[PDB]
């Protein structure tokens, strides 16, 4: 059953009885306590109108965050599409085991000198999406940039940022943020463990349409999930990340700060 | 419900930080533990489920559920008193000062566990999650203390273990809610 | 049943080895009627600030323990807003809920009588001291338990409301008392209506090497209270 | 009104309710009422 | 009319040279509604023990008199059962009835403004002392009456609820104030909701040889009070 | 009862009587005079259609005004969100004790040389909102700028100005422009007096996305209240402000200009 | 017509009336009519 506000409070009087015992509990059973406030103290009436909308999945997930940041070398660079390099959005998506969503991508680009000092100079750029089994371009002027089948976006550093939507593209019925298994049959190698090849959907490749003199493009990508669905909440991550493609971590003897004694608040 | 890291002191490491000690006394009315009830504050609560989600948001409202479980032998007995003190000064210094606020008396028997409910007693509809005083003076929002005392004593048969452990669980109640998302500082 | 939960104001008590609950003379606490009232000013009824459990300091069941007592309302006269309302007013009326606790293992034997007596005087001596007659929240020792401090047989105390704590059977005792007097209201500082007495009738013994230090603990609530005749604060 | 062909083009959902949490909080085969003792 | 009688709890006040009664912002004191409440525990409402007139110590209208003030509820924080209820509880809410008295013959001339101001800060100095900000039941002197202690013109104080005592016309002033704040309840020991200020705008003069010593006297009642969050007693 | 125009005037004739005395009054009672024009002189009929709309709260408050003005140092600066630095909008809001409103913020930015002379140069800028208990960035390239949970706006010095709305965000049921109290229990220090921590909602932090050579950003912020509600009108401020966070003032012996004598207009 | 989801997005109010000022100008317990003397 569904609700748009939190629970109200009713009046409650004193109780002296053997028949009703709401304070006694048994944690062994695996259930969380069911003692209400009104059972434990004398309460007054409160009509409570606080809403629940900021903690919905759309509420928590529906805003853009950084996924990639790079510069061109010899008028080109490419990026493997994967949300592991920047930890803030990574740490939020690993609160669910399985999720389905669409994504809205935003691209921001600018010209820099060789000293990484920004330049007031407007240039045309191209982004191409290359799915697995397609040939990627080798350099700034390769003939794969015709883009007659592969999708492209073309734009200029003096217009506002580029933006496109993408639908739910997995071969599975949901993406997976945990996978306890191996990549393929007959390869139990330790580097083949805990990767699902089904989340890998390919590369983005970037170029300047013409050769800059001395300068380079710098590029940033932001991603925003839309229409979230989610199953099986996980325990939140509590140690630093180490690697882009694995959950590897180092141990330590505490999680919170220490104090002088257990009896001093 | 999730476990509270209550025994956070210098020489205590790993799973031992989840246990509260009890032992057989030779004097009366002694103190077992203290902690501040504030769920977004740095300290024992910060690693809990309720603590991590509260650190994603700037404001909170609602009642809290604290639940305790005894892990002695079948033959071990005792009674303890658990009290919530609303704001206005320091933590209470004796069992008379503590039992003037909201409290429960717990008897160890067949049912292993007890709940104390910390009810929402506030001036405004919401409180801040930080208590950080250097810039915004947000120590204004401090929510009170919870403390535990001996009511009688822990009593055992001959040659038994004279020390036993409690475990402490925390959860939100159905009137609880959060506002204004922000980036988790951990 | 053997489980119980008592809830008053902001306070709650639980027990798992009860033995029913006694309600003295078959009456619960109640208000003063318009036919029986005499003082004409409007009374004060504080509600949940006064009517809640208070816990007194504990007593050790030693080898030499003869017994202990408390006077009501003397014992609570300096605690919380029950205390302050009683000092500021000339007249008081009300009832009580009482809960006595004492726990010990299956390797211990002993028995306590827990008894509430109306209008109990101390009289083994020509001139009782103020210390013996109004001992406060700490209570005082029984020096003469066999004659019940008053010149009667201990054995006949069961005409008053009582329970036993027998360590093989139970660990707590519970009594509910209404207001008793020859007048509708009275001074809280000059007259004590009830005394609560705890007397060992079978001494404490145990298997060799068992825990020796065993406390007894008393917890009390005012119930159905009203006050009249407001002035400055006054004490004995 | 939707201006584009595919649903991935549409704006964010506006159905921001909550529901009864018992599938995570009390997932037990036999019912245990508030006023009763749990183990009997 | 020019006669009046005010009765609250065990207390009564009379006057024969009144000038009507003011009721601030057209509202009387009232209870907190179920839609506007937030704290979930059952409140305490003491009734006639708190809601009654208290009289503060008097002030002399000297030659050098610039004016005097009081903070509410600071001034009554240590008096009677209003005081004790405010120390024992975390939150408080309520309104006020106020009556100022000053009498002098048909051979005297002078005029006082009597004004109640919400959320009044003291700020003629970089750092107000605790003595100046919470002066207790004795009150404190105005050092800067022309700027109303706060950086505004004295002349524009009449936007707040007020009366005048003009010695040719009347000898008393009466104000009734409801609860005002941005929240439903608040701490009684950390925040003062109202200030009562008494300022001479025409100085005291008289026929040669007339009585020179002329006191001013302030009498105050709490009204429609409730408290939440009981604990031990706490003060600043 | 509610009105959309000011009051009309009726005809009035001479009066010679003991029974009716509208000119006599008693200021002692605390009431303002009730003598009408028609009672005091012989009047004619006037149908008066003047409206009352320019003096409504929406009328008086509903227009933008300056709240902040600063430059970057080493590619960054931050601002504590508080309307005290510029006195014109401060002096208007302190005419009410309590108010509820939404705010529309407008941001205007440009490039300057080291001599504070303006430069014809277009650059990308970012503004981030950091609520209390969140970590603020240390410098131009810190990893808190990923902005996956904290809101951001990104824009360019050659587009039109940035603008966003904000709702009523206090924990209280209204903001407070006077507060006679202390910040916390057990701290009656004179610096803890007359501040409400409940109006403090955090910082804004600003950077250039890339390093400028020699130049700096200069930035201005304008705020406009919308949907005003207001309670308990106060006396207007009549002495200079001295400090951003307090009402402190210096005394003086007059408010208006002097003249030669009381009998000379 | 409103184009955005939250009411903070909407334009300024157009209900620019005034009301009877007696809560500030004549806040007294007993009525004093214009034609009468105030104190009697
Ligand atoms: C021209 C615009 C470029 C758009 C390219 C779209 C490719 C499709 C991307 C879908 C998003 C996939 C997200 C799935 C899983 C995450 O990467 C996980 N962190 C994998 O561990
Ligand atoms: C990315 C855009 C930035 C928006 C940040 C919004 C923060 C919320 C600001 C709300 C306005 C608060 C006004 C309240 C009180 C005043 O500051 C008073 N002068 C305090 O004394
Ligand atoms: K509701
Ligand atoms: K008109």
């Amino acid at each position: 059953t569904i609700k748009n506000t939190v629970e109200n409070t009713v009046e409650s009087t004193h109780s002296i009885s053997t028949e009703a015992t709401p304070a006694l509990q048994a944690a062994e059973t695996g259930a969380t306590s069911n003692a209400s406030d009104e059972s434990m103290i004398e309460t007054r009436n409160v009509v409570n109108t606080h809403g629940v909308a900021e903690t919905s999945l759309e509420g928590f997930y529906g805003r853009a965050g950084l996924v990639a940041m790079f510069t061109t070398e010899g008028g080109i660079r490419s990026w493997y599409i994967n949300f592991g390099k920047y930890v803030q959005l990574r740490a939020k998506l690993e609160l669910l085991t399985y999720a389905r969503f669409d994504v809205e991508f935003t691209i921001v680009a600018q010209v820099v000198d060789e000293q990484a000092k920004v330049k007031d100079f407007n240039v045309d750029y191209q982004v191409m999406y290359v799915p697995p089994g397609a040939s990627a371009p080798d350099g700034q002027d390769s003939f794969q940039w015709q883009s007659s089948c592969n999708p492209s976006v073309i734009s200029n550093t003096g217009l506002p940022p580029a933006r496109v939507s993408v639908p739910f593209m997995s071969s599975a019925n949901a993406y997976s943020f945990s996978y306890d298994g191996y990549i393929q049959f007959g390869d139990t190698s330790s580097s083949s463990y805990g990767i699902l090849p089904i989340h890998y959907l390919g590369q983005l490749v970037v170029r300047t349409c013409e050769d800059l003199d001395s300068a380079r493009l710098r590029v940033r990508i932001y991603a925003k999930p839309k229409h979230m669905r989610g199953w099986i909440p996980r325990s939140p991550r509590m140690r630093p990340y180490v690697s882009r493609f694995t959950g590897i971590y180092t141990d330590a003897p505490s999680f919170c700060v220490n104090r002088e004694s257990i009896t001093t608040a | 419900e999730s476990l509270v890291e209550i025994n956070n002191v210098s020489g205590v490491e790993g799973v031992a930080r989840y246990r509260i000690p009890l032992n057989v006394q030779d004097a009366m009315d002694g103190q077992i533990m203290a902690v501040r009830v504030d769920p977004g504050a740095d300290g024992p609560m910060q690693s809990t489920l309720l603590g991590v989600f509260t650190r994603y948001y700037t404001q909170w409202s609602g009642s809290l559920d604290f639940t305790f479980m005894f892990c002695g032998t079948f033959m071990t007995t005792g009674k303890v008193i658990i009290a919530y003190t609303p704001p206005g000064g320091d933590q209470p210094g004796s069992r008379q000062q503590a039992m003037l606020g909201t409290h429960v008396v717990w008897d160890f028997g067949l049912q292993s566990s007890i709940t104390l409910v910390v009810p929402w007693i506030s001036s405004g509809h919401f409180r801040g999650t930080s208590l950080d005083n250097t810039i915004y003076k947000y120590r204004y929002y401090e929510a009170g203390y919870i403390t535990m005392w001996y009511q009688t004593n822990m009593v055992v048969p001959p040659n038994f273990p004279t020390e036993a452990s409690i475990l402490m669980f925390v959860a939100a109640q159905p009137n609880f809610s959060l506002r204004i998302l922000k980036d988790r500082p951990d | 049943d053997r489980v119980a939960q008592l809830t008053l104001g902001n306070s709650t008590i639980t027990t798992q080895e009860a033995a029913n609950i006694v309600v003295a003379y078959g009456r619960w606490p109640s208000g003063l009627r318009d036919t029986d009232a005499t003082a004409v000013d409007k009374p004060t009824q504080p509600g949940v600030s006064a009517e809640r459990f208070y816990t007194l300091p504990s007593v050790q069941w030693t080898t030499s323990f003869t017994g202990h007592y408390w006077k009501l309302p003397d014992a609570l006269s300096d605690l919380g807003l029950f205390g302050q309302n009683l000092q500021f007013h000339y007249l008081y009326r009300g009832g009580w809920a009482i809960h006595v606790q004492c726990n010990a293992t299956k390797f211990h034997q002993g028995t306590l009588l827990v008894v509430a007596v109306p209008e109990h005087k101390i009289q083994a001596q020509s001139n009782p001291s103020f210390g013996r007659t109004n001992p406060g929240e700490a209570g005082a020792a029984c020096q003469f338990p066999f004659t019940f401090e008053d010149g009667t047989a201990l054995g006949n105390a069961l005409i008053y409301p009582h329970q036993w704590i027998n360590l093989r059977t139970n660990n707590s005792a519970t009594l509910v008392l209404p207001y008793v007097n020859a007048i509708p209201m009275d001074s809280g500082i000059k007259h004590n209506n009830w005394t609560l007495l705890v007397i060992p009738i079978v001494p404490l013994e145990y298997a060799v090497g068992a825990t020796t230090f065993v406390p007894i603990t008393v917890t009390i609530a005012p119930m159905c209270t009203e006050y009249n005749g407001l002035r400055a604060a006054v004490t004995q | 009104i939707n201006y584009y062909e595919n649903a991935a083009s549409n704006s964010l959902n506006k159905q921001d309710f909550t529901q009864d949490p018992d599938k995570f909080t009390r997932p037990v085969a036999d019912i245990m009422k508030e006023a009763a003792v749990p183990l009997k």
